[PDB]
């Protein structure tokens, strides 16, 4: 499971997960994504620290195991580690 | 159990150029154009003089402005764009001839001899050559005058008893009027001849009235002589003589020119550019094609990266869900950073990592040995920039130098290349090369799942791993239960 | 290039339904509580599809 | 069932050369040299100007015949081989210097200046240089000669405070007897002397009987001056002297000149040959070394083809008897028009062909980004071709040249046989990489049958041929039917 | 049974350096750089001049210490440094030029013009070019003086009707004192024009005292004029001419000049260089610089090794007791003197030993095929070696000379490191195809052991091992068999 | 079975009743040529692709069942079923 | 490398008589299981290098 | 006990030696490599009652030994003993 | 089995076995050590024929079959050819 928490709303959310998302494969199985107002999704952060392609260097991630910390929109955060995955509860902008 | 072969990825590698394509993505590259200075020139283990405010030339015949010259060596003499002449004006008749004799000799070292000049005033001088509160002349020429009111026919000798070259530096002087010429020669018109017993230089004085530089409208030709051991130089003259006091000591090395504004600071290099000293250990440079010592190759390219990794290819979460990843075929790995190639396992105890270190190190040695060979000493060359429109001979020296820039860099590229593709050839092979060995060491006991994995049809634990890791697995003590698992249902 | 359906409530977050692996794995797939074991009234939403083992690429989606 | 992988192959196919193999039969290939000229020169994107029986020192000074190139610019200049002077008998000392001046300059621009003669009779002529019914001369050309019965020595000057350097063009007369000296300059002896700051030119006139051309047995030398900004030009002169009318305005850029018999055609050409324009999409040409433009790099080689596909094995009835055929080991097929690599499958429903696209995809790729690698602008350069002799400098330009030539060649030829061999193996590679593909999906449900093709040990209709084209092939449903079918008799 | 399959290895070998590893012990190698010279020149092909004491100007001059050189043809000249001079003290302007001009020439052909000199008394002499007892001048050349007491101005001319050109060599004498200019030839100042329709050269002798050569203070200034077909020589002399008694055929071919000490002996060599003649088969040489018809490249490199053979891996008891050998991948095998690879079996028969002569002579045609490829006519060249300081033109031929050795060097070092590594992988190919026909060959009849050997799951004869080799080796008459041992204890 | 016309005679047409046209695109017929008192030799092979180092004069066209081809005797061959044969013969 | 055994009449008319494929063999109907005529052994699938020929 | 058997990898094959005060050098034991399912066979004398070695390059002890064994042991490398070690006294 | 003669010396040394050592190979199983006083034996030659690497060339042997032909120490010739392998009595130089 995940929760995400807002730090410093109007650029800090934190996503905490119950169990550590780390692989054997030395990866952090944790992304974050953007719904901008009436369009689709975009990747933004892969792997909790490695930024997508076309994104600006406005966007870093940080965070390892089970904390993970990050214009307008609602930001998301997936993990892709466990039978289940899904998404977080999500955080307004 | 499964067992299976990969090699290890970077999350951010360099885009290196090969034959197939332009853009590649290798873990680790190198940069082989030296395309950055430091602005200044070191001092060792060259010998390097800086003229200040004097051409060669100027320190050749003695202009007063800069006597601190007077038998100076050097192993690389640097000219400045400051340089500028306080003296009689004069010119050189091929002066890039003996611009490049001084500099290739590397000494000032003046030798005066006993010439007699009997019949005329010797020690003339100008107000042009202010040598302080009086006028003066060039410290290394002797200006003859009529004595009286005649100036006879000067024939001296001197012979080459040494076992050196001697350069005897003279002069013509042209007068402005005729009114000077008789006031300073008698004779209407004067005629200097220099020779030796395989060359002569003739020279017919002609008067006119040139451009006012510093007070004369007069000029002196400035003509050289080459005497080797066991010559003679015979000078005879109607009128009209710069006579030489000496001889300036000849000697071949390694000594040059170089024309720059940049400073001389205590360092060490041994390469010289206009634009500074540059570090020697890549192979070519993109500064200057003017260099003194042992210097980079000079190359049109700005960059030029030699590929030290292998191909970079990362996980982007395209396939494979919940981590169930496996495979050298399919991808890399980023979590392998104890080696180049190894062995991910899962079996009945869990998984484990390990790295194959032989491999790793034939594929390290390889590319450094091949690094090795990537990574000339030339001193005095052709002159490069131009500041006059001369001719024929500079554009020859312009296509000269073009061509040698054209075909190094085409020399460079192509080195590059090669260099590159056999580089990821060569890794391809390595990894080709360790999972053949594991099917080898294998034998009917696991089967290839195509991926890049081996499914081994009998249960051992992490030992079993570590031996076929090792090389001493032995495929005879499980053939019975790989064979019921594997062909029995 | 494993696939994933995901849905999206008028107002109640991403809801991640399905994924689907590729061959090169074995074209194993997942479901979470939608079709497993009737078509209910909290299904109405919007649909996407998203390539990657990881939501990566998105399409547009189709209000169901 | 069976299903053999193979590859392509053309009825007729191109011979090329690689490291190894002197003469290998390739399915398709490209020349890279151009060996053909359409004769002609465009104008278009080059300004290019016509001599038409003017040469440029011709129309520098001013023939009268020459009397259109007043003032006109150009980037290349094109000699003819019927041009011709029609004026006073010359001579340049340094003529291929003064002629690559001009042409660098690029620009026939006279200005005119206030020369001031005072003393003299200007505007000279000779019945050599016929401008009309008339006696004329050089348009920009002053023959000064005695005005009454007195020459004056003439010491005229004029600086230079634009900021663009000017060049001077003037002569000095050398009679045929002394009557004429003295019938046209008082004098016995003439001098002429030019000088600036910097440098001085002195001339004195020689009278003798030369060639009668034209009805004059003298001549006049012509000689050249550069005044820099901040200079000033001095003319002074006892007699014998061709004064100037102004100054030319030099120019630093891409001009140049050629000389050509070719016509002229409205066209577009990047490249300009004196056999005619040449198109330059090839990298390598072999139609002439003398060039203006973005060109191809001259060879001796007439021809070099690279390979642009597979080597070419075709079928030749050597084995396989009533139709049956199979494998990529033994031959190619020449019936696959849809692809480079393919399958060829006979199940219980009959037979059947299909394409590889992705590796004929990928190998077609490769083989275009290295033909992009294979397929340089200069405008200026050294004579190539000489109608005399002179010595030194023409062998050393002679040396210059045919070491370019000999290294482009040696470099042209190592690329393509590189290349082609390359383009073999990344073909080879390609189908044995389809091959351990097929082998590694039809995991032990099939038999290698040495051949270049699989032995499917299980029915396998058109549907499970499609699976293993495709990569949608399930090896689990049928590994029992294969092992009773293999293992069991 | 068991079939190992293995390459050859010889007890000694040579090293390499290829891309990677800088020593590659192989088996074979050829040496590409020729360092060796007989020290004698060849006369065959090449027509060889030995000029003894004598240089080219001296021989074109009519020096009478040798007049054997009269009217001869040669290919290369061979100048000695104990070459002199023996007649009246002279020299050359543009000295280098006129030697190269007569030395590409090749003919000393001299045909005697009808020259009318009315008014002066031919046939001059002097005490330092003594013709036997009394006293001559130059055969080539004519002294003109003064007829009684008075020496006119001579006008004379010759045209050019035939369809070559003519070098004229005349000359101008430089009196020690005035005494001497009016002495012999009346006027005080002399002057001498020679002419054509499109150059001119004037000259206005020099007095002065030049050092005693010979017993003559004064000096001969040597010049030449080439008259085209259609032109007309005119000569206009005050005084102070050595006129030309005739014309040199002037033609264009191969021939040379060279200087050299070496001695001239029968034998054939088309390669000449002063150290001698040298073998032409090698690609490079590191004799000298300067060569003479077909001769090898130069380059920097004293040894550069191809490799014709393939890696050596010998036995060095370093695995394997009593015996116990294996495949290709564990070392060579010394044993096979027949072909390059090869088989070893051990069947209940027996063991025994054969040679696959197919692969083996693909890789020795494929490698001789290569060392064809591996394995220029220049004749005449730019002076390479200076006796003499004379500046910018030197500078620039050494500058060009340096370059070319570079670039050929590097071009040397990268093809044969390119080459060695082809070679090697080329060998470790045909292994490679050679182990997995074989495996095509046995199918599951035989199982791989991981060290290059076959371990055959079926007893059969020698009759069975000659079908593997031979590719006639039927599995299906096996497989029941063969199953049977591998499947089923 | 293949049938020549003419027997006796340009233009020579061997006419099969099957065609020959195989899967692999290739039509499976030869033209030969026997001088007289010599071994055979080869013409044409798979009706189009003209044999190695033989004069230009001899051109050869066909598709599936009528193909179309000095002095002697011409044969066309199959070889693409079971029996293979060759053609009755045509004299020129 | 196939080869084929073909006959040659007085006056008939050519007529066909007879490792990677196993070294399948095929006869014609009239040898399967006269006599007087030249033979030729020919190379390839189709018989297309010929030998000199013998005669019986 | 060991020694210095090297002046590297397990690759090769070895062997233990022994040299009597006075009496020559016998070869004992020699140990194959991996590539030859490392069959190990021993000396006729030695045989049954001998005292195996191994590598991970010591001996063990405390067997038949019947104070005849009281020499210089050499560890030696390669099929035939190439490389030579310093030895230990026993 | 081998014997050495001369077993003293005072610059030949002859190993003779019963057995020919030569092996289906082609090389002879036959190597030559020195046992210098108080040092471990050094090879000297092996293959009876080749020269090892790094030893004087003073020192060289020939043979073939079962006849062996060859510094103060013991020189020993030895066998590989054979399950019981052993060396030889030994020559004193």
């Amino acid at each position: 499971v995940l929760t995400q928490t807002p730090l410093s709303l109007s650029a800090s959310i934190s996503c905490r997960s119950s169990q550590s998302l780390r692989h054997t494969d030395g990866k952090d199985y944790l992304n974050w994504y953007l719904q901008k107002p009436g369009q689709s999704p975009q990747l933004l952060i892969y792997y909790a620290t490695t930024r997508a392609s076309g994104v600006p260097d406005r966007f870093t991630g940080s965070g390892s195991g089970t904390d993970f910390t990050l214009d307008v929109g609602v930001y998301y955060c997936f993990q892709g580690l466990q039978s289940p995955p899904g998404f977080g509860a999500g955080t307004k902008l | 159990a499964t067992l299976c072969l990969g090699h290890h990825a970077v999350p951010n590698g360099t885009i290196v150029k090969t034959i197939t394509d332009d853009q590649i993505e290798v873990t680790n590259a190198t940069e082989l154009v030296q395309s950055s200075s430091t602005g200044k020139i070191c001092n060792n283990p060259h010998r390097i003089l800086d003229g200040r405010d004097c051409t060669l030339i100027d320190a050749l015949l003695g202009d007063p402005h800069c006597d601190v010259f007077q038998d100076e060596t050097w192993d690389l003499y640097v000219e400045r764009s400051s340089a500028f002449s306080n003296c009689y004006p004069y010119d050189v008749p091929d002066y890039a001839s003996l611009r490049s004799l001084v500099a290739s000799s590397g000494t000032l070292e003046f030798i005066t001899e006993g010439f007699t000049w009997t019949g005329v005033t010797q020690n003339g001088g100008s107000n042009a050559c202010k040598r302080g509160p009086a006028s003066g002349f060039f410290s290394r020429l002797n200006w003859l005058t009529k004595s009286g009111s005649a100036y006879p026919v000067l024939n001296v000798t001197m012979p080459n008893n040494d076992n050196f070259d001697k350069l005897y530096v003279w002069g013509v002087h042209h007068p402005s009027t005729n009114q000077e010429q008789t006031n300073l020669y008698v004779q209407a018109s004067g005629r200097v001849t220099v020779s030796t017993r395989r060359s002569q230089q003739t020279i017919i004085p002609n008067i006119g009235s040139r451009p006012w530089v510093r007070g004369q409208s007069g000029r002196i030709s400035i003509y050289w002589t080459i005497v080797k051991p066991g010559d003679v130089l015979v000078i005879n003259s109607n009128g009209n003589l710069i006579a030489p006091r000496g001889y300036f000591k000849m000697r071949t090395g390694k000594s040059s020119i170089m024309r720059s504004d940049a400073p001389i600071d205590t360092c060490i290099s041994e390469c010289i550019t206009p634009n500074g000293s540059i570090p020697n250990d890549k192979p070519f440079q993109n500064v200057n094609k003017i260099t003194y010592g042992a210097c980079p190759k000079y190359v049109k390219q700005s960059t030029l990266k030699l590929a030290t990794g292998m191909r970079n290819v990362p996980e982007k979460q395209t396939r494979g869900l919940f981590g169930a990843k496996a495979g050298f075929i399919e991808n890399g790995w980023e979590g392998m950073i104890d080696g180049w190639y190894g062995f991910r396992h899962q079996n009945s105890e869990g998984t484990g990592q390990a790295a194959d270190l032989k491999s790793t190190q034939a594929a390290i040695d390889q590319i450094n040995g091949k690094l090795n060979r990537v990574i000339n000493e030339k001193f005095h060359q052709i002159e490069k920039e131009f500041s006059e429109v001369e001719g024929r001979i500079q554009d020859l020296e312009k296509y000269v130098e073009d061509t040698k820039i054209d075909l190094w860099s085409y020399n460079a590229e192509l080195l590059v290349a090669l260099e590159n593709q056999h580089t990821i050839d060569l890794t391809d092979s390595e990894m080709n090369k360790l999972f053949e060995k594991t099917r080898r060491q294998l034998r009917e006991n696991a089967e290839d799942m195509g991926n890049g994995c081996f499914k081994i049809y009998h249960k051992c634990d992490n030992a079993c791993i570590e031996s076929i890791r090792n090389g001493t697995y032995d495929h005879d003590i499980y053939r019975d239960e790989a064979l019921n698992n594997r062909f029995q249902i | 290039y494993a696939f994933s359906w995901v849905r999206q409530a008028p107002r109640k977050g991403l809801e991640w339904l399905a994924a689907i692996d590729s061959v090169s794995y074995r074209r194993s797939t997942y479901y979470a509580d939608s079709v497993k074991g009737s078509l209910r009234t909290e299904d109405t939403a919007r649909y996407y599809c998203a390539r990657g083992a990881f939501p990566n690429l998105w399409g547009p989606g189709v209000e169901v």
